[PDB]
């Protein structure tokens, strides 16, 4: 079983690691901490009307359902 | 590509030979054919020389007789045979002319 | 003695000009398809874009590789380049307007395609990492399968007309274009030419290499690919669409130099390449090779049989 | 001249095939042997067989050999006779061939048409001698079913 | 039953069906048409 | 040699083989016409011809020393 | 011949121009596919002479070639049902 | 001729954009000129919504 | 309305090149031998070319 | 039809070319024969003509260097 | 002299191939490539003979032996690739 | 996976009712009519006009409720 | 100075700078929402290819690096390793407001206060996210920077 990496369109930043076998993905596993900010810590050291933009920033495609 | 040899000599110049081959086949033919039978019997370049000399004489006589009766036309006809090295399908127009003024048979 | 190198230079340089403007026009027309303009700043109409890209890739600070740094890495791109061009040797642009009348031209083109396969496989393996090697193997297998399909198609078009040198073929078409009766054969030949250079719907080898190196080396490689593209287009229009022959045979068309007709047909096929590129998603590798070995081989073989049959029962076969 | 060039290249390349290590080097020199042999055949005046040597010998067999030796890259576990045949005095001394060079007798009658070797070979091989052409079908079939039964689990 | 099986197979594998039909056409034309044409040419 | 010359004509050395064959199979008398075998094999290899021309040149050269 | 001389001069000139351009900045799947290609490539090799000369051979030529094709096609069918070209 | 051709016309040949703006001009009208010398045009009509007001920078 | 012509134009250049390409060698050969190339020279035409050349040189020298 | 026109023209023009080249060959072979006889006078005479190939069938000289009529 | 040169080239290639198949005993790849070389030399002298004495069957034999060589090479490399799985 | 064999049969026994249906579907998948339809749509968009706002001379639309340099 | 030769040098620098500015090839680093807007720049409206700009993915043949998004202490080494692997002439455009100067999460752990600390940013940009117009104007500012790049003169005087 090979151990291939996948660090790539611009479909986000994500680190897939793949236990492989021929052309079969026997086990895929993502590493995800690659874009962290501490949004919860900030909200706390922040407020309500001041923390609304954080929710605006989460899931930045659908930018209003969060608010 | 001249076909005149600065004199009366029609200078075979294979282009001219083909241009007349459209026409030669009906003048020396029977005479001509005897040559081949010689070459069929024994391909000996010695014992088949008389008939070949005869054919060459007949053909040069044809070329002399035919270059004077059609001169201008024939000139341009060979003028369009050296060019287009030997393709009959090209400039058929000249061929047409070479059957109106020139000797048809 | 000296005329021959002059002809060779006159064949080589315009091909490079044309292939640079080919990649330029590729970007432009795909853009127009996608409701946008292409490169339109540098030149008057973007015409100075390929020259600028070339000058950039020239002044760019080079980086020599670290893998068999001579006679095996700095050679294979040159190998595929030489193969593409030496294929370009025997192609008729007009009556007698050729470089060499190699009386078996078709076999020549087929052999040169296989040698291009050699070029790509050795260029892939000459690197260090192994994923490039797996990609090279994949591309080799794809190329060779669609080559056997191209071979059978060539056999069809050859059955339709006795000799092999391409001028004789274009006369046979001068009667009536072989694209008309063998239209499905033309479609299959075009799909096989698409798969042969990995262009429009068959790209997963290259896509994976981009998903997981010299500047001038990569430039030479892309140049070889696009040159082979123009070559495939050229022989497709030289043995399935007429090859410098006016349509409808009316003596107003006969003022066009004939050479113009060949350029118009090959530019149309280039436009079709670029068009079919920007309309379709890509196959996988599994389905790619499956279609190669299941859909085009049997169809091409059946077409050989059928055309031979129809042309052997009636006295239509020269 | 060029004949000697191709012969020398083929000779030395075969030597390297047998002796040189790094079996991929051997396969490269083998491809080179076949390439120069094809050029040689082209010099001989048989064009079809030259292109065939290119297509099936080089483009088909040697690519298989290259494939296989690729996947297992880590698997690294006469002058007397020449004089005796050149001192026979049954070979024309090149001085003789000079004047006789202007002695050949063209026929101009067997070349009014001209069969390229491809055409005549097709004629002969398919009309007559056809069983000689059916048998190779069987040996190719044997090849393919053998590959299957051997390696395909 | 056999017609149903054949319709099933043709829907499932269209390109093999088309290839076989083209090969059948190309093999049926000579074998059964050439004698008829030779006889027609003999009579006229 | 059979007939199929390398360009669609009766091969260069056929007629001799035809005479050899008709004589060897028609009149089976013992090797009375093995005389034609030398001829046919000569056509195949020109051995006698090359030998003769070589000797002519040999004597031409030998008379040069004088 | 006398055309492969232009061919080879083209070869060397292309070598020169390519070097000039270069110097300016200064498993079983694969194996079985290769075998099937080696088997179907002599098929094209044999179809080439058969193609040119289908006028000096009557239906005898067409039929012999179709028999060859049928033998190799049964080969292809055995290949297919075994799934060696599945990928 | 050559005066304006050198002033604001021949630069289009290696500038590109100026050619597109010259075409939009041959379709255009005039609506303003600003002290920096630059000319604001408006080709209002059946053209489009995004491209009917633009500026030649002078 | 000719916006499409902006895309064919680059492609169109290719056409030019190709045409030029061909024509180049053509005219080159036309000046290197005195007449355009001939497609499909069997042995007959080569022998005829040699014989014609020799005959014409004999006529010119005389 | 076109190819047949061309081939018929060639066939009809054949004999002139054949006879001319035959005469050329006789000239050259007579030259070579006179040369031989001149360098083979005092040697025990062996039929200067010397048809090495017996039983007629003139069999052209056919020098070495196989395929001479190509290159 | 040219038939002599062609035939001596073919013979020396044949000798080289047989020396390869004899001396080198373990490397199966060199072994099979030497067999290919032997068949190549046979093919080449077949063709030289087909053109020297004007006769055609040399070339039919050449084509068929090409088929034979392709078959042997394919099947033998199969034998090897199954030997080197273990 | 036994059901899949049973499902694939009925799904074939359903669409293959008559001969017209099988013939239509076969030459449908054999002459690439959906490919042709996609190509024609693409070519229409090619001939059609563009957007390409041509920035440095005609900028994009905004709104008085914009946010930027303070 | 050989005033003629200085004029030839000026023209050579002009040609070189024109090529390098008209064939520029970026390299995206799409961490956060600015990537979206960057796509909108590369989209049909404010077309980028029109300026001779192709988003080449492999960092062995690119010219610029567009850091669009928000760095992270986990992501800094990857960004630095990508930056090192580029050829000599390089530029960096810092899109967004946290790729330059920390921005919002500036006041938070696990965030690099601006990509200036890792790679030597060339021109940043303002925005949250920068309007596609603003990003395109940033790239045109990069063109204006690379346009005053007299280089052959420097080598002729060095
Ligand atoms: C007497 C003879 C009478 C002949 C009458 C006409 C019969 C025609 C039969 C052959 C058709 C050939 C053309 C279609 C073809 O090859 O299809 C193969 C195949 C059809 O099979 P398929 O693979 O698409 O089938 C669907 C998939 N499976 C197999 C799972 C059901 O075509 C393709 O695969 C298309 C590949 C993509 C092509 C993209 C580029 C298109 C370029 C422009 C095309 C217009
Ligand atoms: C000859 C080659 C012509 C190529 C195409 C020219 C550009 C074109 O057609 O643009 C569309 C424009 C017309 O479209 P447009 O750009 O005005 O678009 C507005 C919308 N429609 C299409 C409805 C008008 O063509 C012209 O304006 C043609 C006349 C001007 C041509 C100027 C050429 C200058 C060359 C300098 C070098
Ligand atoms: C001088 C103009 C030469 C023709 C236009 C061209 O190719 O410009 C390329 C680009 C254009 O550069 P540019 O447009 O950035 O600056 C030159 C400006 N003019 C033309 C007004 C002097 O480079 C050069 O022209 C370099 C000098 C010539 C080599
Ligand atoms: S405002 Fe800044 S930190 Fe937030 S998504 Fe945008 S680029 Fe990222």
């Amino acid at each position: 079983n090979f151990t291939s990496n996948f660090g790539p369109a611009a479909h986000g930043v994500l680190r897939s690691v793949l236990e492989m076998n021929g052309e079969v993905v026997e086990r895929a596993e993502p590493h995800i901490g690659l874009l962290h900010r501490g949004t919860e810590k900030l909200i706390e050291y922040k407020t309500y009307l001041q923390a609304l933009p954080y929710f605006d920033r989460l899931d930045y495609v659908s930018t209003m359902a969060q608010e | 590509a001249s076909a005149v040899d600065a004199s009366g000599n029609p200078i075979p110049s294979s282009s001219v030979l083909m241009a007349s081959s459209k026409h030669i086949g009906i003048r020396c033919h029977s005479e001509n054919l005897d040559f081949l039978k010689c070459k069929k019997k024994d391909p000996n370049p010695e014992k088949c020389l008389d008939k070949g000399r005869d054919v060459t004489r007949c053909v040069l006589g044809l070329l002399k007789d035919l270059h004077q009766k059609c001169t201008k036309e024939m000139d341009d006809y060979v003028g369009c045979m050296y060019y287009h090295t030997n393709e009959f399908d090209l400039c058929r127009k000249e061929q047409q002319a070479f059957e109106k003024k020139c000797s048809l048979e | 003695y000296i005329a021959v190198p002059a002809e060779i230079l006159g064949i080589i340089l315009p091909l490079l000009l044309g292939v640079a403007f080919l990649v330029l026009a590729e970007r432009k027309v795909m853009a127009f398809v996608q409701r946008r303009k292409g490169p339109d700043v540098v030149g008057s109409f973007g015409l100075l874009q390929p020259l600028a890209d070339g000058l950039k890739l020239i002044l760019k600070e080079p980086i020599s590789p670290s893998s068999a740094n001579f006679s095996l890495f700095r050679m294979a791109p040159v190998a595929t380049f030489m193969l593409s061009l030496v294929a370009w040797a025997v192609v008729p642009f007009d009556y007698g307007m050729v470089l060499s009348d190699s009386n078996i031209g078709l076999l020549y083109l087929f052999a040169i395609s296989s040698l291009g396969v050699y070029g790509i496989i050795t260029a892939g393996w000459s690197s260090n990492s192994k994923y490039a090697f797996l990609g090279a193997l994949r591309s080799a297998a794809q190329m060779v399968s669609y080559e056997v399909s191209i071979g059978l198609i060539l056999i069809t078009v050859l059955i339709c007309v006795g000799s092999c040198n391409l001028s004789e073929i274009v006369m046979a078409q001068k009667q009536i274009w072989f694209g008309i009766p063998l239209f499905p054969v033309l479609v299959m030949f075009f799909i096989s030419c698409l798969a042969e250079t990995n262009r429009a719907p068959f790209d997963l080898p290259e896509a994976e290499a981009e998903s997981v190196y010299s500047s001038m080396g990569s430039a030479l490689f892309f140049l070889g690919e696009y040159a082979n593209m123009i070559l495939m287009s050229g022989l497709c229009t030289s043995l399935s669409l007429g090859g410098w022959l006016p349509i409808l045979d009316l003596p107003i068309f006969k003022r066009i130099p004939g050479s113009i007709w060949f350029s118009i047909k090959v530019i149309l096929f280039l436009f079709l390449y670029i068009w079919v590129r920007a309309a379709f998603p890509r196959y996988r590798y599994d389905q790619l090779m499956g279609l190669g070995w299941k859909v085009f081989l049997p169809l091409s073989l059946a077409w050989v049989v059928a055309v031979s049959g129809v042309s052997v029962t009636f006295p239509w076969l020269p | 001249m060029i004949l000697s060039v191709l012969s020398s290249l083929a000779l030395v390349s075969g030597l390297m095939v047998v002796r040189a290590k790094n079996p991929v080097h051997s396969v490269l020199f083998f491809i080179l042997v076949f390439c120069d042999t094809s050029g040689l055949l082209l010099l001989l005046g048989l064009d079809f067989s030259a292109m065939i040597f290119l297509v099936v010998y080089i483009g088909a067999i040697a690519v298989l050999f290259l494939f296989v030796v690729m996947m297992f890259h880590i698997q690294i576990a006469l002058w007397w006779e020449m004089f005796f045949i050149l001192d026979n005095e049954t070979i024309p001394l090149l001085p003789t061939q000079i004047n006789t060079t202007s002695l050949i007798y063209t026929v101009y009658a067997g070349k009014v048409r001209s069969w390229t070797n491809l055409e005549t070979l097709g004629n002969l091989l398919y009309t007559y001698y056809f069983v000689w052409f059916l048998v190779p079908s069987l040996i190719l079939l044997v090849a393919m079913i053998g590959a299957i039964v051997l390696t395909m689990h | 039953a056999v017609m149903e099986k054949l319709k099933m197979f043709v829907v499932q594998e269209p390109v093999v069906a088309a290839s076989c039909l083209i090969a059948g056409f190309g093999l049926f034309l000579p074998a059964v048409v050439r004698p008829i044409l030779d006889s027609y040419q003999a009579t006229k | 040699a059979s007939g199929w010359g390398i360009t669609g004509n009766k091969g260069r050395c056929y007629d001799f083989w035809m005479d050899f064959s008709e004589c060897m199979s028609r009149c089976r008398e013992p090797k009375d016409c093995g005389l034609l075998r030398e001829d046919y094999l000569e056509c195949l290899h020109h051995s006698k011809e090359f030998q003769r021309r070589n000797r002519i040149y040999k004597e031409e050269q030998r008379k040069i020393r004088a | 011949m006398s055309e492969f001389a232009p061919i080879c001069i083209y070869l060397v000139i292309s070598l020169l121009v390519s070097l000039i351009l270069l110097g300016l900045p200064f498993d079983i799947r694969f194996y079985l596919v290769s075998i099937l290609f080696i088997i179907f490539d002599p098929e094209v090799t044999f179809s080439f002479p058969w193609a040119v000369s289908l006028n000096k051979i009557d239906p005898f030529g067409s039929w012999s070639m179709m028999a060859f094709l049928l033998i190799l096609t049964i080969g292809s069918l055995y290949e297919w049902k075994r799934g060696a070209l599945d990928w | 001729l050559r005066e304006l051709k050198d002033e604001g016309y021949l630069r289009c040949l290696p500038d590109g954009n100026l050619l597109q703006t010259k075409i939009h001009n041959i379709g255009a009208t005039l609506v303003g000129v600003d002290k920096f010398g630059n000319k604001y045009y408006e080709k209002l009509g059946d053209t489009q919504y995004g491209r009917h007001r633009w500026v030649e920078y002078a | 309305n000719l916006r499409w012509m902006e895309a064919v134009l680059p492609l169109g250049i290719i056409a030019g090149m190709l045409c030029v390409m061909g024509n180049a060698q053509y005219y080159i050969h036309k000046a290197a031998h005195g007449r355009p190339k001939h497609i499909g020279n069997d042995l007959w035409d080569v022998a005829m070319e040699r014989r014609d050349k020799k005959l014409h040189e004999q006529a010119a020298s005389s | 039809a076109l190819k047949e026109e061309k081939y018929a023209a060639r066939r009809s023009i054949l004999p002139v070319l054949q006879a001319e080249e035959d005469e050329r060959f006789v000239r050259e072979w007579h030259k070579y024969l006179a040369y031989e006889a001149e360098v083979m006078k005092d040697v025990p005479g062996w039929k200067v003509g010397e048809s090495v190939y017996n039983s007629g069938r003139w069999v052209p000289p056919a020098s070495g260097e196989l395929r001479p009529d190509i290159w | 002299m040219d038939p002599i040169k062609y035939f001596t080239f073919s013979m020396i290639i044949f000798i080289l191939g047989i020396r390869g198949i004899l001396l080198n005993r373990r490397n199966i790849l060199i072994m099979l490539m030497s067999i290919e070389l032997m068949l190549l030399a046979v093919n080449s002298n077949f063709l030289v003979f087909s053109v020297s004495l004007d006769d055609m069957m040399g070339q039919s034999f050449a084509l068929l032996v090409l088929t034979v060589a392709a078959a042997e090479s394919a099947i033998g490399l199969a034998i090897f690739v199954i030997t080197f799985r273990v | 996976t036994k059901l899949e064999d049973e499902q694939r049969e009925q799904l074939a026994k359903e669409i293959s009712k008559d001969w017209s249906s099988v013939f239509e579907r076969s030459i449908n998948t054999l002459f690439l009519t959906e490919m042709v339809r996609g190509l024609m749509l693409t070519l229409k968009y090619f001939f059609e006009t563009k957007v390409t706002i041509n920035y440095p001379f005609e900028k994009g639309p905004l709104s008085p409720r914009f946010r930027g340099e303070h | 100075v050989s005033k003629a030769a200085e004029f030839v040098i000026s023209k050579v620098d002009d040609l070189m700078n024109w090529a390098r500015r008209g064939s520029i090839w970026p390299m995206t680093f799409g961490l956060a929402c600015c990537a979206v807007e960057m796509m909108h720049t590369g989209a049909a409206r404010y077309d980028l290819d029109r300026f001779g700009i192709i988003f080449r993915p492999s960092p062995r043949q690119s010219d610029c690096m567009i850091v669009a998004g928000t760095l992270t202490n986990k992501m800094a080494p990857a960004l630095r390793k990508v930056y090192d692997q580029m050829p000599e002439p390089r530029w960096v455009i810092s899109m967004g407001s946290c790729a330059n100067g920390g921005g919002y999460y500036h006041y938070s752990y696990s965030v690099v206060r601006g990509c200036d600390r890792i790679v030597p940013v060339d021109i940043y940009v303002p925005g949250c996210p920068p309007t596609a117009e603003a990003l395109l104007y940033g790239l045109l500012q990069l063109q204006k920077k690379i346009n005053r790049r007299k280089d052959f003169l420097h080598w002729w005087t060095k």
